[PDB]
């Protein structure tokens, strides 16, 4: 999973 | 509850200066046994009773029983939580844990049902690794899972299961591209509210849907979803997501259009930005896939 989709 | 409003009921007692022969002279309605056994709480004071003892009072039933209620000071933690993006970033989602932790041993009792369903979706989305090493969105939710395929509208909670949903599906392929679009599809419907968590839970899993569309190199409605982030940026000013939508269209431009002039240029802003907002951890990541995208 790429960083930019871990908003939390 | 019981000898929290019997204590309650004499301690007003006691301000009024009221004794208990003076609420009763006929004692025929309150027998003065029955208020004395409520004072000690270890009888139930049944619900005519309470509408006696208010009405005598002087004060209605509601103000001074509406006053259990939740502190402020867990919303505090919750906002730290939910409006600091991480991004994966290994200190930053240890915190994060250990925050909830300590939510979880502070708050425990008092929060609704809801609300530990909250804390326990998003805490697997943070310890969360990849595909192969951990179990499926049904094995750890099947109830909720077939109920949210099936809803209309979502809830905060619903948005965080499908989020989680995501994050098992990247690099994955073998997987129900129908049960995919439905889900995309009843997202882009769902309309924005006020509330500040609703539109982050909505950013997380169109930032997700945008994931997995470039990764599995599909590119159906990618124009609406961009329009429902900037969309939900309006209306909740959340402009230190933006930067996030800038690297969407950044590969968007590369992969499907094939352009690097305008793929540079969306990475070039979204590094400006990672910079005025001061997130070194953000900078040198965003940055960092622009190499790795073959860009300067």
């Amino acid at each position: 999973v790429p960083f930019f989709m871990i908003y939390y | 509850i019981k000898d929290s409003i019997g204590l309650r009921i004499k301690t007003e007692r006691e301000c009024q200066q009221m004794s208990r022969e003076v609420l009763c002279l006929d004692g025929a309605e309150l027998t003065v046994r029955q208020l004395i056994r409520i004072e000690k709480g270890e009888s139930l004071p049944s619900l005519d009773k309470l509408s006696y003892i208010a009405k005598r009072l002087g004060k209605s039933m509601a103000d001074l029983l509406d006053h259990i209620e939740i502190p402020d000071t867990y919303y505090e933690m919750k906002n730290r939580l939910i409006k600091f993006p991480t991004y994966g970033d290994k200190e930053r989602v240890k915190q994060k844990l250990d925050l909830i932790e300590d939510v979880y041993n502070q708050f425990f009792d008092i929060l609704p049902e809801e609300e530990l369903l909250t804390l326990d979706i998003l805490e697997n989305i943070l310890s969360f690794t990849s595909w192969e090493e951990r179990p499926k969105v049904e094995e750890i939710y099947e109830d909720l899972f077939e109920q949210v395929k099936r809803k209309k509208k979502f809830s905060t909670n619903d948005l965080l299961v499908i989020d989680y949903y995501f994050y098992h599906l990247y690099g994955r392929k073998q997987y129900d591209k129908k049960i995919f679009d439905r889900i995309v599809d009843r997202v882009l419907k769902q309309n924005i509210p006020t509330d500040d968590a609703y539109n982050i839970a909505l950013f997380n899993d169109l930032m997700a849907i945008a994931g997995l569309k470039i990764s599995l190199e599909s590119f159906k409605d990618f124009l609406t979803v961009i329009d429902k982030l900037l969309a939900v940026i309006e209306k909740s000013q959340f402009h230190s997501y933006k930067p996030g939508v800038y690297i969407l269209e950044a590969k968007y431009e590369l992969i499907h259009n094939g352009n690097k002039k305008k793929a540079t240029e969306n990475y070039d802003k979204a590094i400006m930005f990672a910079s005025v907002l001061e997130d070194s951890v953000l900078e040198e990541k965003t940055r960092a896939e622009k190499a790795a995208d073959g860009l300067g």
